[PDB]
This record gives structure tokens, sequence and C-alpha cells, in this order.
């Protein structure tokens, strides 16, 4: 069990939104908290064994060292992976201009073939609701209740836990579009 | 390593382990807990200080005695009242034959009190959930963890990594308000009621979303009427579906007339509305209350 097993990445498939590329989600790299402890360093190199190019991280300078990976965005750094910070409060949703970049940086690494990796903490919520996200994005035709079938087919039936999240995931579209104030 | 008796392993619930026990010198009984923090950890563990506390401040009948504590710099020992099986085991262990209409109403009863004695003191529980209530040999009907016991008006707070089971969360809870009440434990407690009764558990949850649907198609998608003010809660839509009561026809017609209103407004929507731990206690549904002794 646990911390010296390979760091897990799932991969979705992101055809059903038509597009060939691949993205990947995976829980904290080198977390120690609550029954859950592992080596950042042995973690982070797994990844650029795994091949790993971009890294999308959702948690905080607050949460880094909270779970003790301080330096993470550095192992990051001097490891060859290009990271994009983009911290969502715990337990929260991003701010639509937030929630835009993530989108577009995202689509671009995938439009580039970038093997690209995102992640939060649990890896059930807030990059759940990130990856479901771009479902809705790279397709209009695709629906929030199925981008949600589609992590929890990856991630289990626990995927978007929350009530915000599934509140933000029915929306996300008309906030994106509202995001219309081109200015 | 203290005069003890690790014997059988009554449980081990997120973090920890509640193993049974003997004095090592005339043995009584011994309910040992069990929790670790080893030092160069997070915080110290709040599990406990606070949970020791209440568990000194509250004293009642029907509330697991922390008869003591082992401060050890190692690990940190609880030792508690031992009390043969939770509900959770005996409910399971009886769901093919069902419990005595009586000593449901036995353990419902014994639990309302002990409840209403806590939120008397200004503490909220929080964690009922039948792995939560003890049980013995008599009839008798303990609580325990108080582990996520707190006073009068904690608010919620949701994280990342906090990811528990809401079987028994309220409504008023899911759809997203600042802090909780008592009506919380006045509403596991009705689940609980109707699941020792129809012996399953009442609304299995996997997501908040799916914890509610559930609720809503067995008690209707609530409205503005029986609820007050929910087109108002910051996570309702008017997106949701809008399933019409499934009235107790289904939901506990093993019960009867005094059940199913108790019940029925031990389950209301409206937190202001949904009834007290003594407005329980007193009920048609309790009147002839006796203390049927169990079979294991
Ligand atoms: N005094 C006791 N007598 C009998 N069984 C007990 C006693 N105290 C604890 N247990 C058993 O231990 C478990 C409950 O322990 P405890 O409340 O410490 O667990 P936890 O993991 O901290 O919380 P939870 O069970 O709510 O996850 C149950 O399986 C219960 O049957
Ligand atoms: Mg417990």
């Amino acid at each position: 069990e646990d911390e010296q097993t390979p760091i897990h990445i799932s991969w979705l498939s992101l055809s059903r939104v038509n597009c060939s590329q691949f993205l990947g989600l995976c829980a904290l790299p080198g977390c120690k908290f609550k029954d859950v402890r592992r080596n950042v360093q042995k973690d982070t190199e797994e990844l650029k064994s795994c091949g790993i190019q971009d890294i999308f991280v959702f948690c905080t300078r607050g949460e880094l060292s909270k779970y003790r990976v301080p330096n993470l965005l550095d192992l990051y750094q001097q490891c060859g992976i290009i990271t994009h910070h983009h911290p969502i409060a715990d337990g929260g949703t991003p701010d639509i201009a937030s929630c835009c970049e993530i989108m577009e940086e995202l689509t671009t690494c995938l439009k580039n073939y970038r093997k690209t990796l995102i992640h939060s903490y649990g890896g059930l919520g807030r990059s759940c609701l990130v990856a479901a996200c771009l479902l809705l994005y790279l397709s209009d035709t695709i629906s929030p209740e199925q981008a949600i079938d589609s992590l929890r087919d990856l991630r289990g039936s626990g995927a978007i836990q929350t009530i915000k999240q599934y509140n933000y995931l029915h929306e996300f579209r008309d906030k994106l579009a509202a995001h219309l104030s081109s200015r | 390593m203290e005069n003890f008796q690790k014997v059988e392993k009554i449980g081990e619930g997120t973090y920890g382990v509640v193993y049974k026990a003997r004095n090592k010198l005339t043995g009584e009984v011994v309910a040992l807990k069990k929790i670790r923090l080893d030092t160069e950890t997070e915080g110290v563990p709040s599990t406990a200080i606070r949970e020791i506390s209440l568990l000194k401040e509250l004293n009642h009948p029907n509330i697991v005695k922390l008869l003591d504590v082992i401060h050890t710099e190692n690990k940190l020992y609880l030792v508690f009242e031992f009390l043969h099986q939770d509900l959770k085991k005996f409910m399971d262990a009886s769901a093919l034959t069902g419990i005595p209409l009586p000593l449901i109403k036995s353990y419902l009863f014994q639990l309302l009190q002990g409840l209403a004695f806590c939120h008397s003191h200004r503490v909220l529980h929080r964690d009922l959930k039948p792995q939560n209530l003890l049980i013995n040999t008599e009839g008798a009907i303990k609580l325990a963890d108080f582990g996520l016991a707190r006073a009068f008006g904690v608010p919620v707070r949701t994280y990342t990594h906090e990811v528990v089971t809401l079987w028994y969360r309220a409504p008023e809870i899911l759809l997203g308000c600042k802090y909780y009440s008592t009506a919380v434990d006045i509403w596991s407690l009705g689940c609980i009621f109707a699941e020792m009764v129809t012996r399953r558990a009442l609304f299995p949850g996997d997501s908040e979303i799916d914890q509610l649907f559930r609720i809503f198609r067995t008690l209707g998608t609530p409205d503005e009427v029986v609820w007050p003010g929910v087109t108002s809660m910051p996570d309702y839509k008017p997106s949701f579906p809008k399933w019409a009561r499934q009235d107790f026809s289904k939901v506990v017609p093993p019960l009867d007339e005094d059940g199913r209103s108790l019940l029925s407004q031990m389950l209301h929507y409206d937190p202001n509305k949904r009834i007290s731990a003594k407005a329980a206690l007193a009920h048609p549904f309790f009147q002839d209350v006796t203390k049927p002794v169990p079979h294991l």
C-alpha cells in the first residue's frame, strides 16, 4: 500500500469533445497529510519519467506548505516542467476570469500536443471541476450532466462531490459567455 | 507501555483504532481508544482536546462515559466505557428479520433525550450516524464520537480533503448556509429512525447533488410553502427537478400514526420548523415507552 507505489495518473480522453489529446489528472505530488504521505522529489521524478511537459496546479502557496510541498512549484521548475499556477480557493470555484485563463492555456497546450497534467489536493474536487469545465469548453454540444459522468468514469462516482461544483458546472457556459464584456 | 490488555479491534475509522481491553490488574472491561500525532505533526490532534472536554462537561445517562485518558507523548489513548457494539453492527445483524418496534422506540427515546441533554448545554453533535450510536445487552443506547461536537453557531466550512459520508446531512446544510444548528442532529436521527424501521439506510449518498435529489425525490422538491426562504439559499436553483412528495405510504409503512407524524416533523425542511429534541421526547408516539432488552 501507499507512498512508494508510483504516482498514478488518470488519463482522460477528450474525444467525445472531439479532441485527440488526453488530459491527465492526479492528486498532490508529495502530499503528507491524513493517512497520506509521499516523496515529493520521487513523485516529481516519476512525472518526468512519465513524460510531463506542462503542469496545472490549483492549490495555493497556502496549501503547498500545509502539505509540506512548499517548493513543489520549484521542484517542477527545475525538472523541465512548465508550470501554470492557478490557485482556486479551497472548497471554492474559480472566478470566471480565472477559470477562463485555465481553459485557454489548457486548450493551447493540447492544440500544441503538450503532455499536460493538472491537479489540486484531492483530485476529486477542484481538478474534476476544472476538467469538467474543459469539456463544456471544447464543446457546445456536451451536457454538464455528461462531462460529470466523464470524470465519474475517470475518477469514481465521487467525481464532482460538492453541490457548489455541480451548480458551477451548469452555469459555466453562461458565466463564460457573460464574460462577453470584450471591453 | 501501560498496564493494559489489547484484545480485539471493535473499530478503526478515519485515522485511528478502538481496541477492546482489560485492566491489566482487575480487568473490569474497557473500550480503550487511540489516536496518533507523533510530534513533528500538524497542530496536535484537535480530535480530542475538545472531545475530551465536551465529554466531561457532558455527563448524562445516554452519553458514553469517557472513563479516563492516558496522555503519553508517543500516541494518545482514551479509556472509554466498553459497550459491546454500535447500532450499525446491530442494525446490520438484524436487517433480515428487523428490530422490535418497541426496542426501536426504547432506543430512539433514550437518544432524543441524551441528545436534548447536549443541545441544552449549548452543543451540536453533528456526527450522528449509527456507527456512533452504541448499544448494550439490556436495551440501553448511548452517544459517541463527540469528535465533531461543537458549541452552537459554528459555520459551515468545506475542504478539498475533508471528504466525508453525507448519508445523514440535512438539506439546509447541503443547500449551503453559513453555520449550522441543532436542527441538524434532529435530522440525522430522523433518518436513523426510519432506518431501524425499514432496515435499509434512508438516503444513501455519493455526491451532495445525489444526497439531495434522493431526499427531494423522497420528500418532495421543497417549495417556498413548506420551507420559507429556500429560493434564496446560496446553492439553491430553480432548475433542480421538482419531485412531488413520495407520501409516507412507501416511506415507512412498518410504522403507524404517531411514528408517521413524528418522523415527518423530525425530517422537516425548515430547520426553524424542524422539531426540537425536547419537543420530541413529548410526542404521543413515545407514550408507552418501555426499555425492551435486545437479543444479540
Ligand atoms: N465504548 C465502546 N463500546 C463499544 N464499541 C465502541 C466503543 N467506543 C467505540 N466503539 C466502536 O468503535 C467505533 C467508533 O469509534 P470512534 O467514535 O472512535 O471512531 P472514529 O473513527 O473516530 O469515528 P467514526 O466511527 O464516526 O468514523 C465503532 O465501530 C464502535 O462500535
Ligand atoms: Mg464513531
